[PDB]
DNA sequence: TTCCCAAAAGCCTAAAG
RNA sequence: AGACAG
């Protein structure tokens, strides 16, 4: 998801992830968005 | 077209005809002799000036500073050749001529 | 985003948005890339960036 | 009571009394025994095409070189009378000049420059264009809507036209079989430009396929086609919104492929040209070796090997034709440019090369020859695949016999199914997390009926692990057809879940799958020539095919030579070159020459043998500064010649 | 390795339809002129009493308009090309992938017509490159010496005849253009007389 | 009618140095000042060296190159057009005795280049 | 062919100062034309400008009334197009605030001309 | 911008004084 | 490095 502002260029990634639940499995996507520039 | 040039300056009988169809072949032939002994030394500016104002209808003027030394010495010749023609024979004395 | 159908007014509205009613546009997207419908025709936004 | 002629004495006419014949059936006698029944036009244009023979006055015209060679005078009538006659095409009249100048070059001891029968073979070329142009001033062709209409009213076309079922097999099978057979009727179609040029190879039968009959599957952007066909040609208006989108689609994909896969192409054939030019010398002549490659001769690669000697029976040398039978699927003993004990350091004998050296102008670099006629063919392939595009059944995935062991495949065109071996044992299945990134989705969504299984998954090798540990990995995907996880196995997944592994790989039990349903479904793609280009790239510069990998050259020039010929009709010669250009002699004592007589060697990775052969041509390739600062580079070793070396200084020779 | 030749000129390749040699070409009355430069300035000064300036002005000033005395040198120049049909040159077709993409010619004539920018290749030729008269510019260079032209001889189409990837056969790119071979279907395969029997009856 | 009807044809006898000697582009100014374009086209690239290496031996393409690179023997070119009596089949364009090879002006700089940092390349013996 | 002549209007930009003076290209002796007027046809070899480095020393030989009507071609800046074309119009720029003119007396007639055509046009529109 | 592919880094495992 | 021509 790709959002413009007037300064940043912002994008919105998702990934899967694992968790425990009852004592089973279970997976989720976890959503993630890199915002500081130099990071990179 | 500098080489081209310096091949055109190389001959001076047909550019001296080109300046002046009535110039005796004897006053070319002395010049040429004469630029066989002055074309060691070195060349002038005052020589080149009046070199580029002599021949200017059968050679470019501004020619005379790319072509080669031989070029300038036989263009210095026939230039005092029409000089001496002409009759300015002051001037044509002052055309091969060494620093001194 | 008002106008495209989202009622942020907080940034933190924005993400609350996106964790819960948007990101139905991160694995299945109603919308598609592909078209070109209800789309802007920008010009000022671009020429005085 | 026809004519009689003689071939020598009529070729020997003028031009002007050679067209001053009259219109006739006439017996043309040759220096065989044989006499061939022919009408005057055929008649002139075969001497046009035997015009090299006019400068050799004492080499017998066989009867073969006549274009309508069919017909043969004999006692009975019954073989004559009634006899279609040779057809007249560009190649069929180049094939005639290829006839008379090695006629010409057999009817002597072969003793006879190649580089002359060439210069005599575009002579006559041009005698023929000049003679055909001067003297057919009225004999033109027309096209307008009489032709065109022509065609269109023929009743089996409009049929062929009508009542399709709108599939593969219902249209490009079909429909076309019928409108190929009205096409290939000798007697249909008579004075027509349209189908006359057709019959002569004028005009593809493609395109006038695609116009006549129903154009069929038109391709995205992407080589995948689309599942409603268009059904209406181009002699017809496509009036639709569907079908004129995909064919635009179709032309967008054109000029892509036209753009960047040139920008890709091109840039391989400089590297396969730079490496091959190390290879230099073909020396005419034999170099009496005794070393000898034991290549399998295949149905497909037969072609291939049209020019090489090898030994028959009782040790002698003969060379491959276009046709043998018997030689068909047999390891035979050929001469190949391995094992070849020349002299040169960078040259190799003319038998050993094979018989396509005599085409080899005199002065020519033969390892440029080789990569030249594989960049022509690549390229072409590679900016081409539309014109293979026309027909819409997409290239089948072959199963090998260990993929087989686990997958089979049938009741559907296209998925795969798991064998029922694999319920004797809890097998699992393991598949990298790269190529299952939205795979995930299917747990959020609640309803597996809408969404894309090509979307979710795009596999190219599957991990099938049971309890011992053991098991093996399989390669599914075909260059560009990925295989993508079924709907049911998605359903499957989405109802048991799955868990990650120390390598980082997405690990799935499959007890309690539901068996003989659809899995690996893959997609309806063409395969690309330019997957096939990386793929040649790859192997020329769990288990892959690099050229590296293999110990001698002798086992493999036949994979290599299949590879090739799977997509583009390469000579075995030029495949011998590239891979000997390939090779590098001790390459523990770091020394980067060709081997001699060309199998004590070991192979070599592509920019180590730029690098490390001769810094001339180092210098042409990337990173020039890689050699410059190399220690190896300043050692006195012995090293192979490149022509750059000359462009490398101003031009002194030492 | 190569860059920016001297004595090099580029234009559209329009061709001659006529009976011609395949080792011929007709350079136009604007290439002819400003390639063969110093050429005409030769012919100029051995001929006439000029002097070079005269020359080059001579020749610039007759580059856009035609004349007698240019195409007269132009003629002597390529008549004077003795052991050969004119002036050897090499012409390249972009991009160089065979053998037939570079190829030796024969300059025989300047065109009179001034609007002709174009280059008389062979017709034969022109399947040795991917050369098709769709508005494509080609690159020809001029050979200054007859050892140049003895080395290209080895580039010459003769050269490519006989296909690299078939042991006996000439290559496809010898076939006749369409036009030809459709006026050579047209006039062959047409039934001008009767069948076998019935012409024997 | 379409764009692209010629008129861009670009013959040149001599085309006009850089001090660096090598043929250069043409500046607006300098590229409107001749009858039809005077550009050094570069018939010669990677892939023309390549088929002219292979088709004919290098001394010839080295030969042509070095007469486009050094400016001496283009000089030597033009001189052997105006200095002989039949100025198409001149028997010999440069005379390599009194030219010798290795003065092309990029294989000089590259060579002084290679033994600033203390390196050259040279011939096995 | 001649139903389908297309039309092409072009530019030609020359600049002369104290670098170079313009030659006489479209005037004879007595009247001094660097460049043809409106509504002019350019010469039968198309040659406009052929401006000429100003140089003193050169005066006897470059400035001479036969040397300014002939052009040498290397040493001289001219601008060349199609010949036998019809002149549309004509810009002049003038920096008139320099007190040695670098242009001698009697080459600067249709400079001048069309100079002061173009700064009424412009005062006038000025004035508006 | 994104895919190719080699070369250097870095890491666990193993052999000799 | 963007467009155009092949
Ligand atoms: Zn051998």
């Amino acid at each position: 998801i790709f959002i413009p502002f007037r300064r940043t260029k912002l994008t919105f990634k998702q990934t899967d992830h694992h968790y425990m639940c009852n004592g089973q499995r279970k997976i989720m996507y976890v959503i993630w968005s890199q915002i500081h520039n130099e990071m990179a | 077209d500098i080489v081209a040039y310096n091949l055109d300056a190389l001959d001076v009988v047909k550019l001296v005809h080109k300046i002046d169809d009535t110039v005796p072949v004897e006053l070319i032939q002395e010049c040429l002799d004469c630029v066989a002994v002055t074309a060691t030394k070195d060349i002038y500016p005052h020589q080149i000036l009046l070199a580029q104002w002599v021949m200017h209808k059968a050679f470019p003027a501004r020619a005379f500073s790319h072509i080669n030394k031989n070029a300038v010495n036989h263009l210095l010749a026939a230039a005092q050749s029409l000089m001496w023609h002409w009759g300015f024979q002051q001037v044509a004395v002052f055309m091969q001529v060494e620093l001194y | 985003l008002k106008t495209v159908g989202v009622n942020v007014s907080t940034i933190w509205e924005l993400l609350y948005e996106i964790m819960t009613s948007l990101a139905h546009h991160l694995y299945a997207t109603d919308i598609d890339e592909t078209s070109m419908y209800g789309k802007r025709l920008t010009v000022l936004h671009y020429l005085m960036s | 009571n026809l004519n009689r002629y003689k071939a020598r004495d009529l070729l020997n006419l003028s031009y002007d009394d050679l067209w001053s014949l009259p219109s006739e059936w006439h017996l043309i006698e040759f220096d065989d025994g044989k006499t061939v029944v022919s009408v005057d036009r055929i008649t002139k244009l075969s001497v046009l095409c035997w015009y090299p023979l006019k400068h050799y006055k004492d080499c017998p015209i066989p009867s073969d070189h006549h274009i309508d060679f069919n017909r043969i005078l004999t006692d009975n009538p019954k073989d004559y009378l009634n006899v279609e006659g040779g057809r007249v095409t560009s190649k069929a009249m180049v094939k005639h000049l290829n006839k008379a100048i090695w006629n010409i070059y057999d009817w002597s001891g072969e003793t006879v420059d190649p580089e002359v029968l060439s210069k005599l073979a575009i002579e006559g070329k041009n005698w023929l264009y000049n003679q055909t142009t001067v003297k057919l001033s009225e004999y033109l062709a027309t096209l307008s809507m009489f032709d065109i209409a022509e065609v269109y009213n023929h009743p089996k076309v409009r049929e062929a036209n009508h009542n399709i079922e709108p599939t593969t097999y219902g249209i490009e099978k079909i429909s076309y079989g019928k409108v190929k057979e009205v096409f290939n009727d000798p007697t249909q179609f008579i004075g027509n430009s349209i189908i006359e040029g057709l019959r002569s190879g004028t005009q593809k039968t493609e395109q006038l396929l695609q116009a006549f009959a129903w154009r069929g599957f038109p391709t995205d952007i992407n080589s995948d086609i689309f599942k409603y066909p268009v059904t209406t040609g181009y002699i017809d208006g496509i009036w639709n919104l569907y079908e004129n989108m995909i064919e635009s689609r179709s032309g967008t994909k054109a000029l892509l492929y036209n753009k960047e896969l040139l920008r890709v192409t091109e840039y391989f054939n400089r590297k396969s040209q730079l490496i091959a030019q190390y290879v230099q010398r073909l020396h005419p002549g034999d170099c009496k070796t005794t070393i000898l490659a034991e290549y399998p001769v295949t149905k497909l690669t037969l072609k291939a090997f049209k020019g090489k000697y090898y030994q028959k029976e009782d040790g002698k040398l003969d060379w491959i034709r276009g046709n043998e039978t018997h030689l068909i699927g047999t390891k035979q003993k050929f001469r190949s440019v391995f094992g070849c004990n020349h002299p040169d350091s960078q040259g190799i004998c003319m038998t050993c090369y094979g018989r396509l050296g005599i085409n080899i102008p005199k002065g020519t670099n033969i390892g440029q020859v080789a990569a030249v006629s594989m960049g022509d063919k690549i390229t072409s392939a590679v900016l081409s695949t539309k014109h293979t595009d026309a027909s819409s059944a997409v290239e089948q995935y072959k199963l090998g016999k260990i993929e087989s062991n686990y997958l089979r495949t049938g009741e559907i065109p296209e998925t795969l199914y798991l064998k029922k071996e694999l319920t004797q044992k809890d097998y699992r299945l393991v598949i990298a997390r790269s190529e299952a990134e939205n795979l995930a989705d299917i747990l959020m969504i609640d309803d597996l009926t809408a969404y894309p299984a090509t979307s979710a998954t795009e596999l190219t090798s599957l991990a099938l692990v049971y309890d011992d540990e053991c098991g093996d990995v399989l390669t599914v995907s075909l260059y560009n057809r990925r295989a993508s996880l079924s709907i049911e196995m998605l359903k499957h997944i989405k109802m048991v879940r799955w868990e990650l592994d120390q390598r980082d790989n997405i690990v799935i039990s499959l007890r309690g799958f539901d068996f003989n349903l659809p899995f690996l479904t893959l997609p309806n793609k063409h395969v690309n020539m330019y997957e096939v280009m990386k793929r040649f790239q790859s192997f020329l510069h769990t288990s892959k095919t690099y050229l590296k990998n293999y110990k001698s050259p002798i086992e493999a020039l036949p994979v290599f030579a299949t590879m090739a010929n799977e997509k583009i009709s390469l000579n075995i010669s030029h495949c011998e070159i590239l891979i000997y250009a390939m090779m590098i002699r001790s390459a523990q004592y770091r020394d980067y020459r060709l081997p001699k007589p060309g199998i004590n060697g070991q192979f070599e990775k592509y920019n180590r043998l730029m690098q490390c052969r001769s810094l001339g041509g180092a210098m042409a390739f990337e990173k020039q500064h890689e050699p410059l600062n190399n220690p190896g580079s300043f050692l006195n070793k012995m090293r192979n010649d490149h022509p750059y070396d000359l462009l490398v200084k101003g031009g002194k020779l030492r | 390795f190569g860059a920016r030749l001297n004595a090099t000129a580029r234009a559209v390749i329009t061709s001659i339809s006529d009976p011609h040699d395949y080792d011929e070409l007709h350079i136009p009355w604007g290439v002819g002129c400003q390639l063969l430069k110093y050429h005409l300035t030769n012919k100029l000064k051995a001929k006439f009493n000029m002097t070079t300036r005269e020359a080059f002005s001579f020749v610039y000033e007759n580059v856009l308009q035609y004349n007698q005395i240019i195409a007269d040198l132009f003629k002597e120049l390529i008549a004077e090309a003795a052991p050969y049909k004119g002036m050897g040159c090499t012409f390249h077709r972009n991009p160089t992938l065979q053998r037939g993409s570079t190829q030796q010619f024969f300059i025989t004539k300047v065109k009179d017509d001034i609007n002709d920018n174009s280059i008389s290749m062979s017709v034969l030729c022109l399947k040795a490159p991917n050369a098709d008269f769709d508005g494509d510019q080609l690159n020809l260079t001029l050979m200054p010496d007859v050892y140049l032209t003895k080395a290209t001889e080895r580039i010459a189409p003769h050269t490519w005849v006989l296909s690299i990837d078939e042991p006996h056969e000439i290559s496809g790119n010898l076939e006749l253009q369409g036009p030809v071979v459709e006026t050579i279907i047209n006039w062959a395969h047409e039934k001008y007389l009767p069948p076998l029997e019935e012409w024997l009856k | 009618l379409l764009e692209k009807i010629g008129e861009d044809w670009s013959a040149a006898a001599s085309v006009k140095t850089q001090p660096f000697g090598l043929p250069s582009k043409l500046n607006n100014a300098d590229r409107a000042s001749t009858p039809g374009r005077e550009t050094a086209i570069r018939s010669f690239g990677e892939s023309e060296t390549r088929s002219y290496n292979c088709t004919v031996g290098p001394g010839p393409t080295a030969e042509i190159l070095d007469q486009t690179n050094n400016p001496l023997a283009h000089a030597a070119v033009i001189e052997s057009w105006l200095t002989a009596e039949k100025p198409s089949s001149v028997p010999v364009a440069v005379d390599r005795e009194k030219i010798p090879f290795g003065g092309s002006r990029p294989v000089a700089m590259f060579d002084h280049l290679l033994e600033c940092s203390g390196i050259a390349l040279e011939y096995a013996p | 062919l001649k139903r389908m002549m297309p039309t092409s209007y072009s530019t030609a930009v020359a600049n002369a100062g104290r670098k170079a003076f313009f030659l006489n290209m479209y005037g004879d002796d007595k009247i001094y034309k660097p460049f043809p007027d409106i509504g002019d046809v350019i010469r039968p070899d198309g040659v406009i400008f052929a401006i000429r480095d100003h140089d003193d020393d050169l005066a006897p030989a470059e400035m001479t009334p036969r040397a300014l009507r002939t052009l040498d071609r290397t040493f001289d800046r001219a601008v060349i197009g199609t010949p036998g074309a019809k002149v549309i119009d004509i810009d002049i720029w003038r920096d008139e605030r320099v007190n040695p003119s670098p242009t001698p007396t009697g080459m600067d007639a249709q400079l001048v001309k069309y100079h002061t055509h173009l700064s009424s046009y412009y005062r006038e529109l000025l004035k508006i």
